[PDB]
RNA sequence: CCGCCGCAGGUGCAGAUCUUGGUGGUAGUAGCAAAUAUUCAAACGAGAACUUUGAAGGCCGAAGUGGAGAAGGGUUCCAU
RNA sequence: CCACCCGACCCGUCUUGAAACACGGACCAAGGAGUCUAACACGUGCGCGAGUCGGGGGCUCGCACGAAAGCCGCCGUGGC
RNA sequence: CCAUCUAAGGCUAAAUACCGGCACGAGACCGAUAGUCAACAAGUACCGUAAGGGAAAGUUGAAAAGAACUUUGAAGAGAG
RNA sequence: CGCGACCUCAGAUCAGACGUGGCGACCCGCUGAAUUUAAGCAUAUUAGUCAGCGGAGGAGAAGAAACUAACCAGGAUUCCCUCAGUAACGGCGAGUGAACAGGGAAGAGCCCAGCGCCGAAUCCCCGCCCCGCGGCGGGGCGCGGGACAUGUGGCGUACGG
RNA sequence: CGACUCUUAGCGGUGGAUCACUCGGCUCGUGCGUCGAUGAAGAACGCAGCUAGCUGCGAGAAUUAAUGUGAAUUGCAGGACACAUUGAUCAUCGACACUUCGAACGCACUUGCGGCCCCGGGUUCCUCCCGGGGCUACGCCUGUCUGAGCGUCGCU
């Protein structure tokens, strides 16, 4: 049949692996039949296994690490491949919260004199 | 090799002049790029003066410019205080304040707070709130009147 | 005249945009008229040629009133085949010759669930642009 | 002083170039010290150093470092500014107090070499040959 | 010769593969100008240098 | 003898692959390479040679991370969330 | 590219130029001279409403 | 077998036992001019080569 | 693609032992002369002074024109 | 194209003097050398004139042309 | 005598620069010996131990319709 | 003897972080020629330029006077026009050469230490719970730990407080 | 009488000028102005059914997911559940993936040699062997633990 992603999602994890198998073992014969001569429907078909067996592992890939992100969403520390990349120079920066931060001198000038809107007669 | 008559010259090109030779090549796209940025300032400011605070009077130094007065930096201590302007609420309404300049004769004094007194009566002061008007001009008169005025403040 | 800044006249980019198109920006610059009935019946001028489309030649040697359907878009070469739109090679193998989109004109259209949603958003618009002119 | 490193004092050039001794640095020995010290920790920021003595050979600082990363200097907007990228080897661009001292900047008749911001910034607008559109 | 590291062993096997003629359907194929490979190393002409 | 004759005894490689350029300019003695500098920390490089500095300059390789990096920059390096489903 | 491109023209001079420019245009020998085929224009120089 | 150059003999041996079942006395390992490691697996005196050869499709 | 009125210039070649590309006379010329040597028959083949096989006459002559390696070469190895 | 009569040495160059037993040039094609910037002088053309000049800036709901053009005047600061 | 500031600690936007980079627009520019070295599998082929040096090279046709078939030749190559 | 406190040190694959290298047109800090001009040449010039080294950012650096002036005075920095090829420097040769005032572009001001007063009133880390909630945190708690009187924080800085 | 030679024209060659063309430069301008221990720049090797270069990519290798799009791709072939509308192709790209060397990080640079922890197998019940996974660089900051000192002291 026709192997697609949306398929796979709700399958689980076993069954998963078990696809993935019959996949590798068909791409093995295939790979047998290009050097013992082999119709070209049978070449034709490495292309359609081997984007096969690329999909089954994107999808436990992708399944595999949100779960990651769930057991370590709220968590203090999370692994450096589960954190924002950004840039390194924008992993360096001041956090919002610390960029907010006013001294009591600074907060006192804003309370006394703030900004007026104000307009002069010609 | 002088020939004839002729001036003595002496050009100032004996060193790698080409590697710094600025053309300007961008001053059409410069304007345009200033005055958009004025635009902009404006709209935000608005009704705000587009050119900036008001600025005082003073005279040019020297005798060559001494008979001249011009646009000062900021109004001194002693005009906003004969005025009775407090120095932290002068910036927010308007006025530019140069704690450096100091006062040397009494014309000046005057003739700066004067310039001040007549500022404050024709400024509209917006109320922090617009429900709840404290101390702030009339509604009728910011209703109408406030419009940015362009140009220096009081030329 | 063009006034858009940040569209392009230049004889050399607009060409070079044209030669390196990708497939579906090739799909709109080989658009062909809708003949007559079908500009009347859907208020539609122009649509992306497809394959299964019955077209005219109204342009070069094979120009006439033949009804031939399109078999297949080379979009790589800019051209289409149509299926009496041939010629008799040396060795006797009849091949196709290649004609631009735009010299024909779609008789009939093959009608899918994409072709309805295009022909219903290019007849709301020029009914719109009509609320504009009005 | 600073003995020019040339190989057994040949300089190759002009009587006016030939001097290998007598020679001074630039920099002040509290400028080299703040930069050695900024070198080795290339983790800190450089804010400071003072002297604590001297000998026939060796002249001793002290040079304050602080550690941009940590909270107690992150969240005081006081020192907020150490830890902006812009300030990354202050004592390798002569931007400390013993660094500038070096630079000739200062207000009056005395530094007019560096109008501008330095004396590279000066001597660039100086020389450069400024040719207008219309001329 | 004979007695050779792993990395020029492997550097060798990349050479020889890439010394081969074009397919002869490259030349069919739209907006073709490669006739012929121009990149072909003779043992005895040209060398590697390694 | 110093011409043809002495070409014959030329069978000492100087020089061999850099395992960081990729150049054959690693001398086996020193064990640094006249290309790039290795093994130093920095690499090699000079102003006296344009020409040398363009041949090896940012842009004259794959760009595996930097091209996707400029392609990042344009939606301001959004991380965490995708497309709304169809 | 610092060639000298650009040229000042006078202010007196530029508006000179204006002032023979609109005085040959209300001249029908020097408009047909310029081949703007004028035959049949009723009156130079040549006013319409405002309302155009 | 052309098998990965990354692979050994005892990971060589280990893939050929349970992809085809059988069981390895030696492994000889080479790797050929153009890159590749080509590995000659002898099997277990029991264990009929051509008969595994049929059911692999090598012939 | 050009005429006319103006505008602008990297605007006119025989030379620079000029630069790059091309082409001649020389000229079917000089030359294909260092280390003794080839011959007969057959085969294959469109085609044989030169390939192969057989026969003959020779040479290297064990410090080899023999048999194997190191360095270097890198597939040149082998078959078609 | 050819014939005949009279005339007729190979150009470029340096040079007092070149057909020179002075140098460069086998041949042909294409490329190939007083430019541009700043300054100054004088001469000529144009504008205005005891003045003259905005070149820097600003204004005109910037933007095909238009990066142009127009305007400023308590923008003439300043230059001459 | 007077004037003027208050060193030897620190922060700070704008106006400014930008022959690298990511996108984009334009030109009284060049037009394959020109314009970048590079219009092409170009920093490629190739050279050098190396640092480094570094090319040449665009165009069938509207569409391959890229010349079936006959004939001479071993073929390249011809004649129809 | 030993047991403790501190000080000065050391080890750890200790818990959690940070630097390296690249690009380098523009920017900052150093180092730094000679060709060349002077019809020779050594000071000078080239030039604080090329080459060399280090450090950055989207700008950098500079920057709120130990300023300019000498006027009826101006008033942080940077950039533009002008000042000006001028004052000045110079085998006073060749050559070199700023600034202040004036007009503009932009315009923005501030914080400590000290000196004092406030029962350290201050900060970091950890554990738990509640709420916004991709870790950004807010609060509450803890006879939790540490920093810190060899001085943290509030107030206050030459315009005074 | 010819050859031979020269001149001029026709035609044929040789050569690639000239003209026309231009998905390329050059110059100016504008907006933005973002690399890296979460492994960059650069290098190596590998990856297509037929493919060597260029290009693209990383053992999921001329691409996976997703979103947009809406019937192709194409030099040949193959697949009607691999010839698809239940989504071809192209574009975007935020998800996943991302070999070796490289600041390059166990040590060394030979695919050379270790150490610690966990899992599976060798009937493992020890040693040991094989496979797999994680970790093991230098500097530096804060904090912790373990300590050193005839450094300064207190108590006994
Ligand atoms: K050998
Ligand atoms: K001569
Ligand atoms: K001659
Ligand atoms: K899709
Ligand atoms: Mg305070
Ligand atoms: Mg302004
Ligand atoms: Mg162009
Ligand atoms: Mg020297
Ligand atoms: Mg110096
Ligand atoms: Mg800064
Ligand atoms: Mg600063
Ligand atoms: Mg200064
Ligand atoms: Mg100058
Ligand atoms: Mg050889
Ligand atoms: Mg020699
Ligand atoms: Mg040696
Ligand atoms: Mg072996
Ligand atoms: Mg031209
Ligand atoms: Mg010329
Ligand atoms: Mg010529
Ligand atoms: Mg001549
Ligand atoms: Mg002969
Ligand atoms: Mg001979
Ligand atoms: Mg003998
Ligand atoms: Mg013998
Ligand atoms: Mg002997
Ligand atoms: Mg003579
Ligand atoms: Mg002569
Ligand atoms: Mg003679
Ligand atoms: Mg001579
Ligand atoms: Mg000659
Ligand atoms: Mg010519
Ligand atoms: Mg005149
Ligand atoms: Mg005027
Ligand atoms: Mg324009
Ligand atoms: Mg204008
Ligand atoms: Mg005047
Ligand atoms: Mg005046
Ligand atoms: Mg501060
Ligand atoms: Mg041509
Ligand atoms: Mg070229
Ligand atoms: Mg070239
Ligand atoms: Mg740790
Ligand atoms: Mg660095
Ligand atoms: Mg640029
Ligand atoms: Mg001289
Ligand atoms: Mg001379
Ligand atoms: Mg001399
Ligand atoms: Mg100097
Ligand atoms: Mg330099
Ligand atoms: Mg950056
Ligand atoms: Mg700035
Ligand atoms: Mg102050
Ligand atoms: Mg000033
Ligand atoms: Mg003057
Ligand atoms: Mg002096
Ligand atoms: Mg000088
Ligand atoms: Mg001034
Ligand atoms: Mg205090
Ligand atoms: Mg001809
Ligand atoms: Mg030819
Ligand atoms: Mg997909
Ligand atoms: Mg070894
Ligand atoms: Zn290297």
């Amino acid at each position: 049949a026709k192997i697609k992603a949306r398929d796979l999602r709700g399958k689980k994890k076993e069954e998963l692996l078990k696809q993935l198998d019959d996949l590798k073992v068909e791409l093995s014969q295939l790979r047998v039949a290009k050097v013992t001569g082999g119709a070209a429907s049978k070449l034709s078909k490495i292309r359609v296994v081997r984007k096969s067996i690329a999909r089954v592992l994107t999808v436990i890939n992708q399944t595999q690490k949100e779960n990651l992100r769930k057991f370590y969403k709220g968590k203090k520390y999370k692994p450096l491949d589960l954190r924002p990349k950004k840039t390194r120079a924008m992993r360096r920066r001041l956090n919002k919260h610390e960029e907010n931060l006013k001294t009591k001198k600074q907060q006192r000038k804003e309370r006394l004199y703030p900004l007026r809107k104000y307009a002069v007669k010609a | 090799a002088p020939s004839r008559n002729g001036m003595v010259l002496k050009p100032h090109f004996h060193k790698d002049w080409q590697r710094r030779v600025a053309t300007w090549f961008n001053q059409p796209a410069r304007k345009i790029r200033r005055r958009k940025a004025r635009q902009a300032k404006a709209r935000r400011i608005a009704p705000r003066p587009a050119s900036g605070p008001i600025r005082p009077i003073v005279r040019c130094p020297t005798v060559r410019y001494h008979t001249k007065v011009r646009a000062g930096r900021g109004f001194s201590l002693e005009e906003l205080r004969v005025a009775g302007i407090h120095k932290k609420v002068a910036r927010t309404i308007g006025i530019s304040v140069d704690p450096r300049r100091r006062n040397k004769s009494t014309e000046s004094l005057q003739a700066n707070v004067q310039r001040l007194k007549e500022y404050r009566s024709k400024l509209i002061l917006f109320p922090r709130k617009p429900s709840a008007p404290k101390k702030g001009d009339s509604s009728a008169e910011e209703l109408k009147l406030a419009t940015q005025l362009t140009g220096p403040v009081m030329p | 005249m063009k006034f858009n800044p940040f569209v392009t006249s230049d004889r050399s980019k607009n060409r070079k945009r044209h030669f390196n198109a990708p497939s579906h920006i090739r799909r709109k610059i080989m658009s062909s008229p809708l003949s007559k009935e079908l500009r009347q019946k859907y208020n539609v001028r122009s649509m992306p040629i497809r394959k299964d489309d019955e077209v005219q030649v109204v342009r070069g040697h094979y120009k006439g009133q033949q009804i031939g359907k399109v078999v297949q878009v080379y979009r790589k070469k800019y051209v289409i085949y149509i299926e009496r739109v041939q010629r008799e090679k040396a060795n006797g193998t009849t091949v196709h010759v290649g004609i631009h989109p735009s010299k024909v004109v779609i008789t009939r259209l093959k009608l899918d669930k994409d072709r309805k949603k295009i022909l219903e958003r290019k007849a709301k618009s020029r009914q719109v642009g009509k609320e504009k002119g009005k | 002083g600073r003995k020019r490193p040339v190989p057994k004092g040949a300089t190759y050039g002009k009587p006016v170039h030939h001097g290998v001794n007598q020679l001074k640095f630039a920099r002040s020995l509290q400028s080299v010290a703040e930069e050695r010290a900024g070198r080795h920790c290339g983790a800190l920021r450089v804010l400071n150093s003072y002297w604590v003595g001297e000998d026939s050979t060796y002249k001793f600082f002290e040079v304050i470092l602080i550690d941009p990363f940590h909270k107690a200097i992150r969240r005081n907007p006081d020192t907020q500014w150490i830890t902006k990228p812009v300030h990354k080897h202050r004592e390798m661009r002569g931007l400390t107090s013993a660094g500038r001292k070096s630079r000739g900047l200062g207000k009056g008749h005395k530094f007019h070499h560096t109008i501008g911001g330095s004396r590279r910034a000066a001597w660039r607008r100086r020389n450069t040959l400024q040719l207008h559109r219309y001329r | 010769s004979s007695h050779k590291t792993f990395r020029i062993k492997r550097f060798l096997a990349k050479k020889q593969k890439q010394n081969r003629p074009i397919p002869q359907w490259i030349r069919m194929k739209t907006g073709n100008k490669i006739r012929y490979n121009s990149k072909r190393r003779h043992w005895r002409r040209t060398k590697l240098g390694l | 003898t110093k011409g043809t004759s002495s070409f014959g005894k030329r069978r000492n490689k100087t020089h061999t692959l850099c395992r960081r350029c990729g150049s054959k300019a690693y001398h086996l003695q020193k064990s640094t390479c006249g290309k790039c500098g290795y093994p130093a920390k920095r690499k090699r490089k000079y102003n006296w040679s344009a020409k040398a500095k363009r041949r090896n300059t940012t842009g004259t390789g794959r760009m595996r991370h930097l091209k996707i990096v400029y392609r990042r920059f344009r939606h301001g390096f959004r991380e965490g969330t995708t497309p709304k489903p169809k | 590219t610092w060639r000298r491109w650009h040229r000042r023209v006078n202010t007196t001079q530029k508006r000179y130029a204006i002032c023979s420019a609109l005085a040959a245009s209300a001249l029908p020998a020097l408009v047909m001279s310029k081949g703007h085929r004028i035959e049949e224009v009723p009156e130079l120089p040549l006013v319409v409403e405002d309302k155009v | 077998f052309i098998v990965d150059v990354k692979a050994n003999k005892h990971q060589i041996k280990q893939a050929v036992k349970k992809l085809y079942d059988i069981d390895v006395a030696k492994v000889n390992t080479l790797i050929r001019p153009d890159g590749e490691k080509k590995a000659y697996v002898r099997l277990a005196p029991d264990y009929d080569a051509l008969d595994v050869a049929n059911k692999i499709g090598i012939i």
